[PDB]
């Protein structure tokens, strides 16, 4: 579980970062209209 | 001649585009060598200051 | 009109300051970054209002 | 690889905001005081 817990936590961080990047891209795409 | 209000709109649009490009570069480049990244960001920040 | 000019200048300075603080938020704790993003937009939106009276 | 990417991007962002704070202090001394508070708001 030790390796499993570290593994799952690092995975969660990874796709949280990926989701943040995608949200940034979506926000810029949406807000380009208001530019 | 170009009216200065149209120039102001062009300037603000260019400023918005420059911020979008700078943040896109930051998002897609964070992680490129640190020295080249820092130099490019210094150039971008100088561009921000000049546009201001 | 000088009041509007100085309001616009201070709003631009505050917009730059808030952009710096928001990118710092993205740097350290991006999970709540949007909490400031729309805020900055409001100032930008206010700028548009500041254009409306100048028309 | 993901952890190394995270650490590298954290270092990059740290240097980004350090340089931006330094230059904002330089060309805009009147906004120097909030900028440090911004660091206090972030760090």
């Amino acid at each position: 579980h030790v390796l499993i817990d570290l593994l799952n936590w690092f995975r969660t961080t990874n796709m949280n970062v990926n989701n943040c990047i995608w949200a940034l891209k979506s926000s810029l795409n949406s807000m380009t209209n208001a530019k | 001649m170009t009216d200065r209000l149209t120039q102001l709109q062009i300037c603000l649009d260019q400023m918005t585009e420059q911020f979008c490009a700078t943040l896109n570069y930051i998002d897609k480049n964070h992680g490129v060598p640190p020295e080249e990244f820092s130099n490019t960001i210094d150039e971008l920040s100088t561009d921000i200051i000049l546009k201001t | 009109y000088q009041y509007k000019i100085q309001e616009l200048r201070k709003l631009l300075k505050s917009l730059l300051l808030n952009y710096l603080e928001l990118i710092g938020v993205l740097s350290i704790n991006p999970d709540m970054y949007e909490r400031k993003v729309e805020n900055i937009r409001t100032i930008l939106v206010n700028i548009h209002h500041l254009l409306n009276e100048y028309r | 690889r993901s952890n190394q990417y995270q650490r590298g991007k954290m270092h990059g962002l740290k240097q980004l905001r350090d340089s931006l704070a330094d230059k904002i202090v330089d060309e805009f001394p009147e906004l120097k005081e909030p900028v440090e508070d911004i660091i206090k708001r972030t760090s």
